[PDB]
């Protein structure tokens, strides 16, 4: 889940917007893991995965929300006829 | 070093030739003055940017406030008209 939306701690970590979303804090194990490896793909399997469903989780409620929005517009095309 | 006196050029009757020619002098100089105030904006703007990574709109907006204000003023010198009864642009 995402856990937390700081924002001094969300500019130290120097990271940018569209990265400056919900999940954000979840870069801050990352690119500290990219720079002490050298951001291979055998340099955190764990730790990008994590990051990784927690942006899974948010594309889900994106879903959820896109079923909400074509609900109202059938629904409003439904009562438009009476 | 030096530092010459600026003369008001609007206030000499336009005879005195030398005074003249200082007075545009100094008129010229003071253009340069407000050109190199732009210049320590710039260069004040540069690190701002550098420093900031992807931080604009943290500390780095104020400066381009006055930046673009400032810029399409301090530019020419030409001459302080004696009348301007006509207008145009």
């Amino acid at each position: 889940f995402p856990p937390l939306l700081s924002q001094e701690d969300m500019k130290k970590h120097k990271i940018l917007l569209a990265y400056r979303d919900r999940c954000a804090a979840l870069l801050v194990p990352l690119n500290e893991c990219r720079k002490k490896n050298y951001y291979m793909p055998w340099a955190c399997g764990h730790e990008r995965h994590e990051y990784e469903m927690c942006e899974v989780a948010d594309f889900q409620r994106r879903v959820k929300a896109m079923d909400k929005l074509k609900a109202e517009k059938i629904e409003q095309a439904k009562a438009a006829a009476a | 070093h030096q530092r010459p006196e600026l003369v008001s050029f609007d206030d000499i009757n336009y005879n005195d030739h030398k005074k003249v020619r200082e007075a545009q002098e100094s008129y010229t100089r003071e253009q340069f003055i407000r050109l190199e105030a732009l210049k320590t904006v710039r260069k004040a703007l540069e690190k701002c940017y550098e420093e900031s990574g992807p931080n604009h709109f943290e500390d780095c907006k104020n400066l381009a406030e006055q930046y673009l204000d400032m810029l399409p003023t301090h530019r020419l010198q030409g001459y302080l008209g004696y009348q301007r009864n006509d207008p145009s642009k």
